[PDB]
DNA sequence: AGCTCTAAAACGACGTCTA
DNA sequence: TAGACGTCGTTTTAGAGCT
RNA sequence: AUUGUACACGGCCGAAU
DNA sequence: ATTCGGCCGTGTACAAT
């Protein structure tokens, strides 16, 4: 005669779901018995780093439903009304109170601080499908309502299990030869009218001490009178790149600037008063858009503004760094500005200070990932043309044990 | 590349309280070194209009000031004032007989003097009389505060001379700082002396940019004013307000910073070092000395015998504190080390019996970065080994602050430790992150720099003025 | 039980500060304040001074 | 199609009829 | 006097209801 | 100069041609 | 002249998304 009907059963699953996503997450749970009145549970805090709980206690009304839409449910959110009693004896209390709703059919759990009602309603809470997900990813969230905002001095530690950011650096694939030769001339500062002399041109040379260093073979060019003939080699990349001289260093630096330049001529033009690679501008007063994958966006490098005009060129500052037998390309974001697309806007000191103080960490990050994208794209052949020599790989991501509390940070 | 984010370095403060935050540690548990007598005897230097403003300022500070911005309370939290919750367990008091007045035909005279060199060269001389009348009499104040009025400020700042720039006719270049100048021509004076703006203590006050004459200047809420104010009169009246909480076991080391600047020609470029060390007990010691050769030249960085002298000092002030040398010597340079100062630090220790040291170059002009996903940027103490330099992110989101107090996406410090050194790079970087936090001349406790090397450059302002040969006090009051 | 019970009472206020405090009599003046449109016509009327 | 009471299950003792 | 039957208290979800 | 950051501008230095 | 490295100094904008 004994029943147990599914609805007690349902309840009791829904809060061993939310007391397992609670586990998950890295809080710690205990359950209420018989006597709960208005409460399900306890929620305490634990840091994910020290594993040491942090005392402070939030209450948890768990409703769990078979299947079923709630009130006024649509795609992005939906509505639930609360008892007034439960209400009554939730501010009552000394802790906050969350409610958390369980859904069976789909296996979803939202979450809401009840005294967060709808404004101008007591017993209205307005779900966030989006936002307010039960989950870990809320752990923050659900922290920030331990602390009283009003009184100073409280905080709490990150309690996100970790993070992931990029770095600015590209891994660089350095060819398996290098063309090393003598030369009539010690400077390439006098060698370059030679070569422009000859037929076929191309800057990706290097001149230090009478030595030619180059990556493509100075033979199959118009770059003769520059070297001897004679004396050209090829040798293992490990001779030039990978050593401890410093002229070597320097000469490998400054190759790997020229052939980056040469690579990206089609997208990219240099400075070399900044030192800077802009995008260059197709037509004197014609615009340009690129297009980069991070998901596919657009980012608009080239902009004119109206008035006198200015044009503004998404510009970076590409630099070249040896760690570990290794070379990496760091990328620094700027910007360049031109009078007509071409010519260099002079003044240029309050466009590039307004430019850059309402730049924030997203749109920086979001510089350096489509610089990233454009010299990995600028690295493939995909056959006629001569192979890019320099090929780009982006470094495996950083990991980072403790996350930015940013879901807590919306209104500060 | 293995990342790192070191948790936040703990603070002592009172009675061994601890606490991250400066601001909350001194409201808890109160300054780490107690002052004897409850109030503190503020001097106060300008006009009538002035002295009488600031002085109701250090009287509203006790009343107690609110929030500047309730939505970031941790930021910007309220001046508590004079109950239980003092910051400092002191009354700031300007007492009677205490305060010197600058004359309005005073201000006439060194505002109608035409060249901007002369009017602050003899600004400081007015000034400096007055301070040693101030601390020759029955006043005996702790901290003497110069507020000065806003046509001095006009005159000495923005070099404004009756509308036309005769001294810009002159063309001449690098203009004397007032305040670098007057710091340095009152070494010699045993009270160290504070310059606070009528902006600071008087929301209504306006003071005009130098160059952008229409604008105003912008400062911080009042109660942030005050947290800073209060805390350098404080620190400047002799006491440590706070000090980084040690570990049991840890080498008993040293800090010394070493920076450079120019040589009031701008050609030739000096060397000036800070000194940083606990006092054997609760206190902690921060120096502030000139090297004491005379090898002059433009090269940013240091000799072999040069460098020499300069770790010897160190220890022997050390030594002087604890009567052992230290254990450990970290040394932290603005430039990057190289063999000739290597192997002079080294000689310096081998005379000394030094077990540990480390040669770290902090530089803060490196490309490199890490960006996370978001509208926020990484947190304070994100740390990324670059195969044995350390990217340390001394500015950043901070989760006690609620926010990132900053207005672009930080730049981090690359630190590039010398061949020549002990430690790792990421006990290294957990050092430098920790001083960070000790630099007393604000509350805010994210600074980019750390101390030694920001008070290796502060030093040099007041040194750039300060004839070599001449004996000065080594304290870092006198400078910050 | 009554003794326990005192301990949730919280007897600290929650973190408020209070500026003001004893105060012994106030008054008013018979100043008044003027707000003002953010707005003014002028000219040159063929008249003197409006005579 | 929302609320709101209303059913349906369980446990916890405790009067109240109902003999 | 015993002894189910009942009312009272709670959670738990889900339905027929008035709207 | 309550406080520091970011940005802009300028000066200069070290190694080899 | 270049190419690679770096450093110190004086101003404005802003109080932090
Ligand atoms: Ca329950
Ligand atoms: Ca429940
Ligand atoms: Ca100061």
């Amino acid at each position: 005669s004994k029943r147990i009907t599914d609805s007690q059963v349902l309840g009791e699953l829904g809060e061993t779901a939310i007391k397992k996503i609670v586990l998950e997450t890295g809080f710690l749970y205990e359950q209420r018995g018989r006597l709960e009145a208005g409460t399900d549970g306890i929620i305490e805090l634990r840091d994910p780093k020290s594993g040491a709980p942090l005392g402070k206690l939030l209450g948890v009304q768990v409703k769990s439903t078979e299947s079923g839409q709630y009130v006024r449910e649509n795609d992005n959110s939906f509505e639930y009304l609360l008892k007034p009693d439960d209400l009554k004896y939730w501010r009552t209390s000394n802790i906050p109170v969350i409610i958390v709703l369980w859904r069976k059919s789909d296996e979803t759990a939202y979450w809401k601080d009840v005294s967060d009602c709808v404004r101008g309603e007591e017993r209205r809470l307005k779900f966030d499908k989006g936002t307010d997900v039960f989950d870990p990813r809320s752990a923050d969230r659900i922290g920030a309502l331990t602390i009283d905002r009003r009184t100073p001095g409280v905080f709490l530690p990150p309690l996100n299990k970790g993070e992931d950011a990029i770095i600015n650096l590209l891994r660089i694939r350095l060819p398996d030869e290098i063309f090393i030769s003598t030369s009539p001339f010690g400077s390439g500062r006098d060698a370059v009218p030679e070569l422009v002399k000859h037929g076929n041109v191309r800057f990706d040379w290097v001149i230090r001490k009478r030595r030619f260093v180059s990556f493509f073979d100075p033979r199959e060019y118009g770059t003769r009178a520059i070297v001897d003939l004679d004396q050209v080699e090829a040798v293992d990349t490990k001779l030039i790149a990978f050593n401890d001289e410093q002229d070597d260093l320097n000469d490998t630096m400054d190759l790997l600037r020229r052939t980056v330049e040469r690579q990206t001529a089609t997208q990219l033009s240099f400075l070399r008063k900044d030192r800077l690679f802009h995008f260059k501008a197709v037509g004197v007063g014609k615009s340009r858009s690129y297009r980069y994958m991070s998901k596919v966006v657009s980012a608009y490098s080239s902009k004119k503004k109206d008035g006198w005009g200015y044009v503004r060129h998404h510009a970076a500052r590409l630099r070249f760094e040896r760690l570990a037998d290794e070379w990496f390309l760091v990328i620094d974001p700027d910007f360049h500005f031109t009078t007509d697309g071409f010519q260099p806007h002079r003044y240029p000191e309050a466009l590039l200070a307004g430019k850059k103080r309402l730049e924030r960490n997203a749109a920086v990050r979001g510089q350096v990932t489509m610089w990233q994208h454009l010299l990995v794209e600028s690295g493939k052949h995909e056959v006629d043309k001569p192979a890019p020599l320099l090929q780009f790989e982006r470094l495996p991501v950083i990991q980072l044990s403790q996350a930015v509390p940013e879901s807590s940070w919306n209104r500060t | 590349f293995k990342a790192h984010v070191f948790d936040e370095p703990m603070l002592e403060f009172g009675d061994g309280g601890q606490h991250c935050d400066p601001r909350q540690g001194l409201r808890e548990h109160g300054p780490l070194q107690p002052r004897s007598g409850d109030v503190i005897r503020v001097g106060v230097i300008g006009t009538d209009d002035t002295v009488a403003g600031f002085t109701e300022f250090l009287a509203e500070t006790g009343r107690g000031i609110e929030s500047g911005n309730k939505q970031l309370i941790n930021l910007n939290p309220d001046f508590p004032g004079l109950g239980n919750q003092n910051p400092f367990r002191c009354k700031f008091e300007v007492p009677d007989g205490a305060t010197v007045t600058i004359s309005r035909r005073q201000v006439n005279d060194i505002t109608g003097i035409g060249r901007h060199d002369e009017a602050v060269r003899h600004a400081v001389e007015l000034i400096s009389s007055q301070l040693s009348a101030l601390v020759e009499g029955s006043a005996k104040p702790d901290v003497i505060v110069l507020a000065l009025p806003i046509p001095l400020i006009e005159k000495l700042v923005n070099a404004k001379s009756e509308g036309e720039d005769s001294d810009d006719d002159v063309d001449g270049g690098d203009m004397l700082n007032f305040r670098d100048l007057l710091k340095a021509k009152t070494l010699h004076l045993p009270v160290p002396t504070q310059i606070v703006w009528p902006d600071t203590w008087d929301d209504a006050a306006k003071i005009p940019r130098k160059i952008k004459r229409d604008s105003n200047r912008q400062t911080q809420v009042k109660a942030t004013r005050a947290w800073n104010l209060l805390n350098a009169l404080f620190y400047k009246a002799g006491k440590v307000p706070w000090r980084l909480l040690p570990d049991q076991a840890e080498y008993r080391t040293s800090f010394l910073g070493i920076g450079f600047y120019r040589d009031l020609d701008g050609q030739q470029l000096w060397t000036s070092t800070a000194q940083m060390f606990d006092e054997r007990g609760r206190g902690l010691i921060l120096r502030g000395a000139r090297a004491q050769t005379e090898t002059r030249g433009r090269h940013p960085y240091l000799t072999a015998k040069d460098a020499e002298d300069l770790v010897v000092q160190s220890i022997a002030a050390y030594k002087a504190h604890h009567r052992h040398v230290p254990a450990r010597l970290v040394v932290l340079k603005t430039s990057r080390f190289r063999s000739e100062e290597a192997e002079g630090i080294d000689a310096a220790l081998g005379k000394s019996g030094i077990e540990m040291s480390d040669l770290v170059w902090v530089q803060e002009s490196s490309p490199i970065a890490i960006f996370r996903d978001g509208n926020y940027p990484v947190l304070r103490g994100t740390f990324v080994d670059l195969d044995g330099k350390g990217l340390l992110y001394t500015r950043g989101s901070v989760p006690f602050y609620g926010t990132f107090p900053g207005l672009r996406v930080p730049r981090p410090l690359l630190l590039v430790p010398h061949e020549n050194s002990d430690s790792t790079i990421l006990t290294l970087a957990k050092d430098v992150l920790a001083l960070t936090k000790v630099n007393w001349n604000t509350t805010q406790f994210d600074q980019k720099l750390p101390a030694p090397i920001k008070a290796a450059r502060e030093v040099g302002r007041i040194l750039k003025h300060v004839e070599f040969g001449t004996a000065v006090s080594s304290d870092f009051r006198r400078y910050t």
